[PDB]
């Protein structure tokens, strides 16, 4: 590990005294002591150089091999061209630090020239590179905005930038750099339920895909497009999932069906004076919304329905029963519960 | 807080830390504040053209913390990236209300004189840096001592000092202005450099020492 | 979880077409939410045998019928509480969970918080919850500005 | 409460006649309108804060407090009078029980 | 006076602001004008919400003030304890009011004290005395066999224990309870009615359950505390306070309470096949016990109410519940009260 100025200088002194018998004075001012101090300072600087290199390496250098790009807050820059009234007859000077102010009032962006340029004797046009003062995405400017120069001259006519500033760059944290790499590595998994689900969700118009697994066959069905699945999407997704399916295992894709439930429930209220059209309408709306929001292959347990309908208000409801619902309704894997016809009686 | 500096011809980064902070040892932490890659200071600008934002070359500015903020990691992180935005943040940011600069200088010590304005596009104008400090001194001077609805004993008795233009009134006005200007802790001192009379017109100027 | 237990109601709550004119969500689980949620789902966590503090926002959500009236927005609230719960745990204990949260993850929680806050405004049953979530909307923004800075300090 | 009073003396308090567009005044006028409208709501809440004039949600709150539930398609004017009568119910005597038939006819 | 959500306010504000000029229309999040106007609309939204809440609180307070029906404060916890002597007693020995009783368990450090004296009869061997808890709230509801010692000399006492749990320790009444109490109070202004005698006998703070049975020429009142045991002092206080609501020409009697016993057997299929051990079953038995013990004489055991109560647990955990014995609603006689006996819960 890195060692400081003091240790290196002390080792040099001790080794000089061990080797050299000529030299004995080490006051501040000896040519030899400051020769050693110069040597030590350069060594320490090289140690800090290696330290920074190791820091960069541990931070992103192993990941750089893989297909990802890193951003280092590079300020925006782009080619800009200037024009003059007549061809020049002198080698005009263009200082570094020259400011190209925005012509548009709404754009406070400004740019500066890092290196000096010397106009030719007779060239009517010259293109130079200009860097923005402000880093980040804010330094981006549309085409045809830079048309003013602070160090104006008689010969100068106008300025323009044909190409837009695309090199605007913003730097994120190490976590943001690592997360995309993780997502890419995780995405390379195949022949698994979660990986099949991700690969289905990669194609657009795929949402709420459900996977059912069996030793014999693997069956995938979804209600991605407005609650329905089309044949064309099935053909497209069958071909995509070939790379994701396990070798030697069959793959099958089918549509999603629904089972409309008919229920005529009865509710006893402790305080009969409270009953009214609004109350039973609200109860019917709550019941139908609860019955609509059911997960794929979710059995309609009467117990949950009882809990749901009673949890509206414990003081209000005293007793509940269903005339036309015997027990819980079991559904296949591809079936989903829907509200066909709901009626609520008040007792 | 910080001090400004510039890169001189073939000055080494060791030399700066030693001259300002005494010990050369501190340069190592001092390069992180100026966010520098290993060639921390390099003579040539066509060499700065390698990757411009991560280097300094001859003629470029540098940032020099005070020794207390030298070791603070937050000061390091902020000074690394903000660069020139230091001065603005350190003097602070505020809404610009010097819309009519020609006008407010025709009716001072009267109310209703300042007003929002618009710069850029679709956004109220804002002021920052030294301009902000001036504007704030200006507003403080042109406001009577007990007229803001909270934190009174703010402002001046300039509206009360109108008198027979004999010199004692002029020293009184000088002292009030100096008190008003020295109220803000950001300013170090004020001092008069001229007072001058033209019949019924006072004129004079004041120098104010603003912290770096 | 490592240091102290948690209430039973919060453990039970956490394990599990409207449009705004200003906001849209995206249902990303934050990386820290992804690994803390598994621990909540598993039994390896202490838990308390009694409950107090009935004024918390959790009981407010439970009392209202938001579960059955708007289960979508009920889901988003659970996501808000999941991120908000985790970022409280790391500062008070287990600092090793740091460098697993990014300002983008924290930012989108305000998106989701205001996307639900407009919806909650359409039914003034939920006023008690509305009042609470608005207080947290300014709380997160402070964490977003300091999170890149705090991470380097720590 | 007077947002044009009660403020920093230099912010100009009525528009510039000198030119057409004055964002300063537009902002002050918008804010003053918003908080005047707030004041008017807070004054208007006097009638909602009393049973004798409460309407819409607040009258339903009052009726839930007193226990008298609103009937379907019932207007506030009759609902208040119903509540007042039911709070002063007259029952227990044979004549009072007979006279209560008016509410059951 | 109505809510207006933040974005509604903010939109109205910007819409008004843009009148008369077009040098402002840029409201990205970075803009400062947007931030100021968001903050103003946030404050106006909070103002409306707090106004509405304060209006509700004012309504409640006026309801308090008008009829002087103040909300019940914190209610003390009390019960009975058994003193056990080394030998049968040799003299008419005496306990003074305000003798302290303390539980040796570190998890229940709350103390208890007596309010009325007792004399122990000579040659007696046990005695039952009532103890009142200094603290008021949930902490008084200690489990069974918690009060071990008397925290004094206890020369002739061997050990002290309680056979029943404390249930009267309760927190301050919520808004809903107060509204229910007030609606019964409004409906109880006419005397000589069953609903009137309900309030008549419920006015005592200690009473929780109360029921009235009527016949052709006699009225009977059945009431009890949360524990479910009537006391003679409570009967006397009821008789004293209830004179202003008793029917003039019909006799009244306040007595009669019996503990109806029933054994509940349920089958619960947890959605997680893992973690189906008897620890969760203990919790479920304790929840069922707390539910059944909370009922009163006027309430009756209902299957669906029990299902709701037990299913308060998140439906993702418990997927199905069924009863092997319970198939019809049980009707409680007016005098008796249904409560938990010995409960047995199993997975399958």
């Amino acid at each position: 590990k890195t060692r400081k100025l003091t240790n290196i200088l002390s080792k040099l002194i001790d080794k000089t005294m061990a080797g050299t018998s000529k030299i004995t004075d080490f006051t501040p001012g000896s040519a030899s002591r400051s020769l050693l101090e110069a040597v030590s300072l350069e060594i320490e600087q090289f140690y800090i150089l290696t330290k920074e290199n190791i820091d960069w390496g541990i931070q992103e250098g192993i990941i750089e091999a893989f297909d990802f790009q890193k951003r280092q807050s590079k300020r925006a820059y782009g080619d800009v061209t200037i024009q003059f009234y007549q061809p020049l007859d002198m080698r005009m000077y263009i200082p570094a630090g020259t400011t190209f102010t925005s012509t548009r009032q709404e754009y406070p962006q400004q740019f500066e020239t890092l290196v000096d340029y010397y106009a030719e004797p007779d060239s009517t046009e010259i293109v130079v590179e200009v860097y923005c003062k402000e880093t980040g995405v804010a330094g981006n400017v549309p085409e045809g905005t830079i048309n003013t120069i602070a160090s104006g001259s008689s010969l100068i006519r106008s300025v323009n930038n044909e190409y837009s500033f695309n090199t605007g760059t913003k730097e994120e944290s190490q976590e943001d750099f690592k997360r995309r790499f993780h997502s890419f590595v995780e995405s390379r998994g195949r022949a698994t339920n979660k990986s099949v689900r991700y690969g289905a969700l990669q194609i657009p118009d795929v949402e709420g895909v459900y996977v059912y697994e069996e030793t014999g066959h693997i069956t995938v069905f979804a209600h991605d497009r407005n609650g329905n699945l089309s044949d064309t999407l099935k053909e497209d997704i069958i071909d995509a999932l070939q790379d994701y399916r396990p070798s030697g295992i069959m793959l099958d894709v089918t549509g999603v069906e629904k089972e409309e439930v008919n229920v005529s429930a009865t509710v006893t209220i402790s305080n009969k004076s409270r009953i009214g059209d609004t109350l039973q309408k609200h109860i019917e709306s709550v019941i139908r919304s609860y019955l609509n929001n059911l997960k794929t292959s979710d059995d309609l347990i009467i117990t949950d329905l009882i809990q749901a309908i009673m949890n509206i208000d414990d003081v209000l409801i005293y007793d509940v029963s269903f005339d036309n619902l015997d027990e819980n309704i079991i559904v296949p894997p591809q079936g989903i519960i829907r509200a066909g016809e709901i009626k609520v009686e008040l007792k | 807080r910080f001090k400004k500096h510039v890169v001189q011809h073939e000055e080494t980064m060791q030399a700066i830390a030693q001259r300002y902070y005494g010990d050369v040892s501190y340069w190592i932490d001092l390069v992180e504040h100026n966010n520098l890659k290993y060639p921390y200071l390099v003579e040539t600008d066509e060499e700065k053209m390698k990757d411009p934002e991560r280097l300094a070359s001859t003629g470029d500015t540098l940032i020099i913390p005070i020794e207390s903020d030298l070791t603070d990691v937050s000061a390091k992180e902020i000074n690394s990236r903000d660069k020139d935005v230091l001065v603005e943040l350190a003097l602070g940011r505020d809404l610009n209300i010097t819309a009519d600069e020609k006008y407010f200088n025709e009716h001072g010590t009267s109310d209703n004189i300042l007003a929002f304005s618009t710069n850029g596009n679709g956004d109220l104008d804002t002021v920052k840096g030294i301009d902000n400090m001036k504007q704030q001194l200006q507003a403080r001077l042109l406001t009577p001592r007990g007229s803001l609805m909270l934190h009174p004993n703010y402002g001046s008795d300039l509206h009360n000092l109108f008198g027979l233009n004999i010199p004692e009134q002029a020293t009184l006005i000088e002292m009030e202005v100096l008190r008003t200007l020295t109220s803000d802790n950001r300013v170090k001192s004020a001092n008069l450099i001229d007072w001058k009379i033209q019949g019924n017109v006072y004129s004079g100027q004041f120098s104010v020492e603003i912290k770096s | 979880n490592n240091f102290i237990p948690q209430p039973q109601g919060l453990l039970r709550f956490l394990n599990t077409s409207f449009v705004s004119k200003f906001y849209t969500p995206q249902l990303q689980l934050s990386e820290l939410a992804k690994k803390v949620l598994t621990n909540i789902k598993t039994d390896d966590i202490p838990v308390l045998e009694r409950e107090f503090n009935d004024n918390t926002i959790i009981h407010k959500a439970n009392d209202t019928l938001l579960k059955v009236q708007a289960p979508r927005m009920y889901m988003i609230l659970q996501s808000i509480v999941l991120e908000a719960y985790a970022i409280v745990n790391c500062f008070v204990e287990n600092p090793s969970s740091l460098k697993y949260l990014t300002e983008e993850d924290v930012s989108i929680t305000r998106e989701n918080l205001n996307y639900v806050a407009d919806y909650l405004g359409n039914y003034d049953d939920y006023n008690s919850v509305v009042l609470d979530l608005r207080d947290l909307d300014l709380c997160f923004s402070a964490i977003e500005l300091q999170l890149p800075l705090i991470k380097k300090e720590a | 409460a007077n947002f044009l009073k009660n403020l920093h003396p230099l912010l100009r308090r009525d528009r510039n006649k000198k030119d057409n567009q004055d964002p300063n005044f537009a902002l002050i006028d918008a804010l003053n309108e918003e908080m005047n409208q707030v004041e008017k709501d807070a004054i208007e809440s006097k009638l909602q804060s009393s049973l004798k004039t409460s309407t819409s949600e607040y009258l339903d709150k009052f009726g839930d407090w007193f226990g008298v539930y609103r009937k379907t398609d019932e207007k506030d004017d009759v609902y208040r009078a119903r509540i007042i009568k039911y709070l002063l119910l007259k029952r227990g005597t044979n004549n009072a029980i007979i006279d209560a038939i008016k509410d059951y006819l």
